[PDB]
C-alpha cells in the first residue's frame, strides 16, 4: 500500500509514537558509575569518556574533570 | 529634455519611492510564483509568504503557462 | 537575493499576476478564418489543421471539417 509522495531529499520515515519505545524499561544502573553508565544483557557497566583511565585500583572512577548537565 | 529627463510609469503602476532609487507599484494583489514539480504544483504569495494548496497527486510534470480570467 | 528553498524537483518559476500580460492587447483578427487565425505584425493570417489545405482559389477555407469547442 502507497501513502504519501514526497521529494526524493526524503531519507527516512520514523513512527513517532510512545508504544513503539517500551517507556516503563527500567533502568538497573545505581548511580554508582562517575560518568557513564552503558548497560549490558542483564546490568550495566563503568566507562569514562575518550582519551582517559581508571584511577588505579577502581573500576568506577575516572580521572576526567565533571562536566555540569547542560541546559 | 534639455539636460534632463523624467522616470514616468505607465498606466497602472503608482510612483512609489523606495531605498536605493524609486520604483512603481503592482496596483493590484501581491504578485504570486507558480513552483511546479514532478507531482504537483504549487503556490506562493510574495507579500504573504505562505505556500497554499494547489494541483496534487499528478505525475511527470514538465513546464507551466497561464491566461489571466478568460471569462 | 534568496527567496525560498524547495525540491530539486522544481521545474520552473512564473509570476502569476495580470500586469505580466497586457489584458488590453486588441486580437486584430476580423473572424473570417475558418479554423485558425494566427497573428503576424501589423495584422494576422489564416491557416487549417496538418494534412488539410485551402479550398482551391480562396486563401481563407479549407477543406478539413470544422469541430465544436469543447467545454
Ligand atoms: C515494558 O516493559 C515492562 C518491564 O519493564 C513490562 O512490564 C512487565 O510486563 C509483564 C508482562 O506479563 C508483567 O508480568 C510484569 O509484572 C511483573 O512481572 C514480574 C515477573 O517478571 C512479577 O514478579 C511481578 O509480580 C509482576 O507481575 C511487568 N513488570 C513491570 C515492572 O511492570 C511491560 O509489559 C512492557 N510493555 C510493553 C508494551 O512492552
Ligand atoms: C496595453 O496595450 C494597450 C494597447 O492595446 C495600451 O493602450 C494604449 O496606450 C497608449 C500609451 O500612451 C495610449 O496612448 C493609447 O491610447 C490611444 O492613443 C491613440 C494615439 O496614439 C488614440 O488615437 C486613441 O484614441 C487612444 O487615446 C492606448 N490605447 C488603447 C486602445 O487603450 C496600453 O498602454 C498597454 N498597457 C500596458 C500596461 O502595457
Ligand atoms: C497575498 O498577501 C496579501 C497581503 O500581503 C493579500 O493582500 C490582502 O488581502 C486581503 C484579503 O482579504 C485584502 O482584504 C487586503 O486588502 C489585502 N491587502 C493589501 C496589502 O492589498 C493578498 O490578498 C494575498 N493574495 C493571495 C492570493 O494570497
Ligand atoms: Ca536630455
Amino acid at each position: 500500500e502507497k501513502v504519501l509522495v514526497v521529494n526524493p531529499w526524503l531519507t527516512q520515515v520514523r513512527i513517532f509514537h510512545q508504544l513503539r519505545y517500551n517507556q516503563s524499561v527500567s533502568n538497573p544502573c545505581k548511580q554508582v558509575c562517575s560518568h557513564l553508565c552503558l548497560l549490558r544483557p542483564g546490568g550495566y557497566s563503568c566507562a569514562c569518556p575518550q582519551g582517559s583511565d581508571f584511577v588505579t585500583g577502581s573500576t568506577v572512577q575516572c580521572d576526567a574533570a565533571s562536566e555540569l548537565p547542560v541546559t | 529634455s534639455k539636460g534632463s529627463y523624467e522616470c514616468f510609469c505607465v498606466d497602472g503602476f503608482k510612483s512609489m519611492s523606495t531605498h536605493y532609487g524609486e520604483r512603481c507599484a503592482a496596483d493590484g494583489s501581491p504578485p504570486l510564483l507558480l513552483l511546479p514539480e514532478n507531482v504537483r504544483i504549487r503556490k506562493y504569495n510574495t507579500s504573504s509568504e505562505k505556500f497554499s494548496e494547489y494541483l496534487e497527486e499528478e505525475e511527470h510534470i514538465q513546464t507551466i503557462d497561464y491566461d489571466w480570467d478568460p471569462e
